[PDB]
């Protein structure tokens, strides 16, 4: 039957329009279950009835297009091209036929997606007939076919695979004639939005920018006319362009900035006008900076923009009670003043505003006050270094607005001064501490405002948060009895009627007091525990979830500060309702409040508790694995989705190209990270206590390595994983590769695909800190292949980036500002070397000789960083992957001489002391691991090694490691090779050189010499008649500089044995000390009392 | 972090 189930479609599409969802749960799953290769004919039968309902057609054209976007694999192949050409002609005549420009563009949304899987198939794609469309309904006379041909272009720019070759030139065209379209602005506003999708699409094409940077005089007058028509369809066009390509505004960049700050600036179009166009200029400024600080001019102007958007306050009847929770043009504007400050820097904007907030905070506005006092606050962070001088003068007057017969100005106030403590810390901390917390205790106590009084003890934690120890110690006796007072009358006021937002931020302020003061806060931890303790029993309604769950952070942090003896006295009290809070926290299951406060205060616990935390950890771990578990929810919806879920706010929205977007759910991601970060916190306390989680935990870690949501999340996920099998090793060694065997591969592919540089280094430290656990017989040859690659891969790259660094400069808009940038990516790059140097460090620790073989792929690479115009990092990295060859690798090593030998030679002498360190330190090691073979290179060495200890300024801060590396590479080929050098006359000048005290690897081996030396048969080194002894009591005093470990090393124990065997010679004994220092006697007594 |  054809006739029977086209009249019963319209009432089942119809079903599901309904309001009540009673039929709307019951008429959409008989939709879905109907054959999709039958849906086309069917579904499109109901845009082309015309006498039907016209939201029911809406309907229809939105559900062909969702079943197309989605959907196409299953439904289009193996289809009759009987019917497969007739659904392409029909869709076209639809788009002909349609009078409602609403539904030409549902059906033109469409023809595009169909167009899009055609063409999507090899690259050259299968449909010319929508070709032919598009330039004919161009070229027709007819608006409506002209502006349904610019919505398929628009929808999907670029329809071809052979487009450059001569389908280029004549989209300039269609283009340049529909901007010049003035009988008609709706298709000059069209062709804008295909213009910038365009050029979206074509990124990175910098010869296509340059051809149709003759479109943009256009654009930018169809932004000009569509904006004053309520349309910021072709304004967010204009900043998708600024973020995206912003070099391609570069020939008409004045006009752009010139135009964006006219809108803005034009008080008549609506909020969400003038803020995209202030966001065109915020977003060129974090994007391409270095192009914008050429328009000075305009940057100037954009400063009074966002300073009178800041002066867009509601006068809020009832602000005092109420939570304020960010839209307006009062946040807009001082968050884009914020992040322009730190975009184009505070050289060039703190003096384009400095005047400006003056003549605001000086107005008697109390609008213009209370901006003034946000602007202050904005700026901070991207002017600090500029704002330091005039910060005497700044804090002073902010002071004064806490006395502002505006409540609001004085909560702006607090904002001010709040934010100059974190941003200028610690620098105003130890400046303004006297005025500062005197101010602000007297503003949340003399206020009987709640909102200011809070604002004000926020500012106080922002204060103590980054005040250091030192100066904060003198004001606790005075800051601890205000707080208390008020603490004490805040928590009668929450059982009077029950007013707690100040009494909530009191809290946390004593907490971070607390935290700040460590063991100096023990005399007054009688004074609030009990307090504290009473309010977490008497908060158990839904209204004061977030004051019980800061109280419990509180007494947590606390306990912390005065250690666990001093908490033992109210610790089964306090752990009783931890365990009680953790089943009413759980009983009424949610996410999001308490989650991160008691996750947090059961960790802090664990650190106070240590090895008794072991009973606790199956109710705590339970819940922990849970929210460290939360999978987000991901959508991949298409078109304007993100306007029914904007009022979620947390669910974020990546629009990714050729319409179709990804969105995440944002809750609960940050509750995630932190439990990740906990359970590495139980990994690293507990050790061999967490064995019975380890396997679990593993599990759980391995697939957050890609988990690229949160990179948090991942670098837990990295660290956890040599700390798990540290943890797995008192099981043995069968466990231990069981549960390396999860980890293996995921960490390899996790350093091949990273990618974040920070997140990347924990990843290869983390791997390489794995294959020193159980060396040897870690690795598959699949693995071994692989990483091979990678660390090749790694290495092609880190000297690609150097090129590309270098024509980044040689730029028309280069600047200091950009070699700034350049200098972190270099700085980055060179910390991935590190980590390669660490990942090659443990593969031969482990496997030794048997894998120079393997590393003879990387051996072109490596030697290209010991070249000798290379920048002096590569050749002391380079120098250090030589070194763990002939430690770990000799006497094979030798064989590979050629490759290292002669350049680390000649690099003992090399102007960069990180150069001569690792120079002087593969010289050592070739005595001591070395062989016979290197014997004459040993001979050879000495003096060059003798001429950098010798030479003056050796002993500089600069110069000392690479010194001390000499010392001990001296005495290293005296000990292992003495047939290479003259000891017996090399001895005196060596012992002049010691004591070793920078490098403390060096100092134990230094001094482990000298012990042989000393207890030798037939010594040399005490002089003869013992002359010489009194001084190495001197080279033995240091002791002073913390170099021999007083218990750890055996070399202590000797040195102390040395020492007090002298103690028998009266004579001796006493010369040997009279000539040394008070200071080096005491160094003496110190080590012979514990060695 | 130090290093050679
Ligand atoms: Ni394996």
């Amino acid at each position: 039957a054809a006739a029977a189930e086209q009249q019963q479609f319209y009432l089942l599409l119809g079903n599901l329009l309904s309001p009540d969802n009673v039929v709307r749960k019951q008429a959409e799953e008989t939709y879905e279950n109907i054959p999709g290769q039958s849906k086309i004919t069917f579904l499109l039968q109901a845009i082309r009835n015309t006498t039907a309902a016209e939201e029911a057609r809406q309907m229809a054209a939105v559900l062909l297009r969702r079943l197309l976007s989605s959907a196409f694999d299953e439904v289009y192949p193996a289809l009759p091209s009987d019917v497969q050409t007739a659904i392409k002609s029909e869709l076209l005549m639809i788009i002909q036929m349609e009078t409602q420009s609403s539904m030409r563009k549902k059906v033109c949304d469409i023809a595009a997606e169909l167009a899009r899987n055609l063409i999507d198939e090899d690259g050259n794609n299968q449909w010319p007939e929508g070709l032919k469309f598009l330039f004919d309904s161009v070229s027709s006379q007819n608006v409506g076919l002209r502006e349904a041909a610019l919505h398929i272009f628009w929808n999907f720019p670029g329809i071809f695979g052979n487009q450059q070759q001569h389908y280029l030139d004549v989209i300039k065209r269609m283009l340049v004639q529909c901007m010049q379209d003035q009988e008609h602005p709706s298709i000059r506003t069209l062709s804008a939005r295909a213009t910038a999708a365009f050029i979206l699409a074509n990124e990175h094409n910098v010869a296509l920018f340059k051809h149709f940077a003759d479109l943009l005089p256009g654009f930018l007058q169809a932004v000009n006319d569509s904006c004053y028509q309520n349309d910021d369809s072709v304004l967010k066009s204009l900043v998708e362009i600024a973020d995206t390509v912003p070099k391609y505004l570069r020939p008409h960049l004045e006009a752009t900035l010139q135009l964006s700050l006219k809108l803005c600036g034009d008080t008549s179009l609506n909020n969400m006008q003038r803020q995209l166009a202030l966001e065109v200029i915020v977003t060129l400024s974090e994007t391409a900076a270095a192009m914008l600080r050429k328009h000075t001019n305009i940057v100037a102007q954009t400063i009074p923009q966002m300073l009178a958007m800041m002066v867009d306050l509601e006068e809020d009847e009832d602000w005092a009670n109420a939570d304020e929770l960010f839209d307006s043009n009062a946040v807009a504007g001082e968050s884009a003043l914020d992040r322009m400050a730190c975009g184009l820097g505070g050289k060039l904007v703190l003096p384009m505003i400095k005047e400006h907030i003056m003549q605001m905070l000086q107005n008697p506005d109390w609008k213009y006050r209370h901006a003034g006092l946000m602007a202050l606050s904005a700026i901070g962070e991207g002017c600090h270094q500029q704002m330091e001088g005039i910060l005497n003068e700044i804090v002073n007057f902010v002071l004064l607005f806490l006395q502002d017969p505006h409540p609001r100005v004085r909560y702006a106030a607090c904002n001010a001064v709040g934010q100059m403590a974190t941003d200028f810390a610690p620098g105003f901390q130890k400046k303004f501490h006297e005025k500062v917390i005197a101010a602000l205790l007297q503003t949340m106590e003399d206020q009987g405002n709640q909102r200011v009084q809070a604002h004000a003890a926020a500012a106080l934690i922002n204060f103590t948060e980054d005040c250091p120890k030192s100066l904060l110690i003198p004001y606790l006796d005075n800051l601890v009895k205000h707080l208390h007072s008020i603490m004490v009358l805040k928590l009668q006021e929450l059982i009077q009627k029950g007013t707690k937002l100040v009494l909530e931020q009191v809290v946390t302020s004593i907490a971070s007091v607390a935290d700040t003061a460590e063991e100096k806060f023990v005399p007054y931890y009688d004074l609030f525990m009990p307090s504290l303790k009473h309010i977490v029993e008497n908060a158990v309604q839904k209204e004061l979830r977030l004051l019980r769950g800061k109280t419990i952070e509180c007494i947590s942090l606390i306990g912390l500060a005065v250690g666990k003896e001093k908490f033992m006295q109210d610790a089964s009290d306090v752990m009783q309702l931890l365990l009680k809070t953790q089943t009413d926290f759980n009983d009424m299951e949610d996410d999001d409040p308490q989650i991160s406060y008691m996750i947090s205060a059961w960790a802090r616990m664990c650190k106070i508790l240590g090895k008794e935390f072991q009973q606790y950890l199956p109710v705590v771990m339970g819940p922990l694995m849970k929210t460290a578990s939360i999978k987000p929810e991901v959508a991949l919806l298409d078109t304007q989705d993100m306007e029914n879920m904007s009022d979620d706010d947390g669910w974020e929205f990546v629009n990714l190209g050729d319409q179709q977007s990804f969105g995440i759910k944002t809750a609960g991601l940050e509750e995630k990270s932190t439990a990740c970060q906990m359970l590495v916190c139980y990994a690293k306390e507990l050790k061999e206590g967490f064995v019975e989680y380890t396997e679990q935990v593993v599990k759980l870690m391995v697939p957050l390595l890609k988990f690229y949501f949160h990179d948090g999340v991942r670098v837990a996920a990295a660290e956890s994983m040599p700390l798990l099998l540290e943890c797995a090793r008192v099981r043995g060694p069968e466990y231990l590769t069981q549960m390396w065997h999860f980890m293996c591969d995921a960490l390899i592919k996790a350093i091949g695909t990273e990618p974040d540089s920070d997140v990347l280094s924990e990843i290869m430290h983390s791997f390489a800190k794995c294959i020193e656990v159980m060396g040897d017989g870690c690795l598959n040859n699949e693995h071994f292949e692989e990483l091979g690659g990678i660390l090749k891969a790694k290495l092609e790259e880190h000297f690609k980036n150097q090129e590309l660094r270098q024509v980044k400069r040689q730029d028309e808009d280069y600047d200091e500002q950009v070699e700034e940038s350049l200098q972190d990516e270099d700085d980055n790059d060179v910390y991935i070397l590190t980590k390669v140097s660490d990942i090659l460090h443990s593969i031969f620790s482990s496997y030794k000789e048997k894998v120079l073989p393997w590393f003879e792929q990387l051996l072109p690479l490596i030697v290209n960083l010991i070249c000798p115009h290379r920048p002096w990092p590569d050749r002391q990295w380079g120098l250090c992957i030589f070194d763990d060859v002939i430690e770990h690798c000799s006497p094979a090593s030798f064989k590979y001489a050629e490759y290292f030998l002669r350049p680390m030679l000649q690099y003992v002498c090399d102007n960069s002391p990180e150069v001569r360190q690792a120079a002087a330190y593969g010289l050592g090691v070739m005595a001591q691991y070395g062989g016979d073979n290197y014997r004459p290179f040993c001979t050879e060495a000495l003096p060059l090694l003798v001429r950098v200890i010798q030479s003056a300024d050796s002993k500089t801060k600069e110069n000392v490691n690479a010194t001390e590396n000499c010392i001990s590479a001296v005495g290293k080929i005296m000990k292992f090779k003495p047939d290479c050098v003259n000891v017996e006359e090399v001895l005196p000048h060596w012992l002049s050189w010691l004591p070793l005290h920078e490098d403390k690897e060096e100092a134990v081996q230094t001094f482990n010499y000298l012990c042989d030396l000393i207890e030798s048969n037939h010594p040399i080194v005490l002089g003869p008649n013992n002359t010489n002894l009194p001084k190495i009591f001197s080279i033995i005093a240091e002791g002073e500089m913390h170099e021999a470990i007083k218990h750890e090393d055996p070399c202590a124990k000797r040195l102390a044995n040395v020492v007090r065997q002298v103690q028998t010679s009266g004579g001796l004994w006493t010369e040997c000390i009279a000539q040394l220092s008070p200071e080096q006697q005491a160094a003496i007594q110190e080590l012979l009392n514990s060695a | 972090f130090r290093v050679r």
